[PDB]
């Protein structure tokens, strides 16, 4: 299949027609995604297969063809993008400055973003264009709007 | 049966359309990996 680094959409043709269930990260061979995408199955890509090779459902991360390879983390001061691509629509970026989500095991960078549920697993990139997490895995605070933690993965 | 198809590279775009606020947030993570605001 494609290795070609970059952005991709995660399609589905179980339901009517072709549905974009997600977005994940091509890097170094391997492919990334969140976890709750592809419910940890096996992708197609043209006539090649991607096998899932980890994947944790409380991070809410996978990784397909080989360890997760993304390592870049946001500074805490510095405005950050998301290259959201929406289902049915050209991949945009989108200029943020990150928030925080205050956790009990330390503190995240979270953006206030409001994309479709079929955007989960767009890149957030720091001005070297370095990955430092994907978009998708938040919660929905008092106004009813979409904040998502900036989720980043270990590079072993 | 799922699939992938390029979107694009991955890049920082120079005058990219810049929005959000930036929400100071008190959060809890679930086992099942869902976050959750405490108030
Ligand atoms: C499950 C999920 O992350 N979906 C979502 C819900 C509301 N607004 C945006 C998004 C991305």
């Amino acid at each position: 299949g494609e290795t070609t680094d970059g952005v991709y959409r995660v399609m589905t043709r179980r339901l009517l027609g072709s549905t974009q269930v997600g977005v994940g990260v091509m890097q170094e061979g391997v492919f990334h995604t969140m976890w709750h995408v592809t419910k940890g199955a096996a992708l197609r890509s043209g006539e090649g297969r991607l096998d899932p090779y980890w994947g944790d459902v409380k991070q809410d991360l996978v990784s397909y063809c080989g360890p997760w390879k993304l390592d870049a983390a946001w500074d805490g001061l510095s405005e950050v993008q998301l290259l959201a691509v929406p289902p049915g629509e050209r991949a945009k970026n989108i200029q943020t400055l990150p928030g925080i989500f205050k956790t009990k095991d330390g503190d995240i960078g979270a953006v206030a973003l409001d994309y479709p549920a079929g955007t989960s697993g767009s890149p957030i990139l720091d001005k070297c264009g370095r990955v430092i997490g994907l978009y998708g895995n938040g919660v929905v605070i008092k106004n009813g709007s979409y904040v998502s933690a900036i989720t980043q993965g270990k590079r072993e | 049966d799922m699939y992938i198809e390029r979107a694009g590279d991955i890049t920082w775009e120079k005058d990219a359309e810049v929005t959000g606020n930036s929400p100071r947030l008190d959060v809890a993570l679930d086992e099942s990996g869902d976050f959750s605001l405490v108030e």
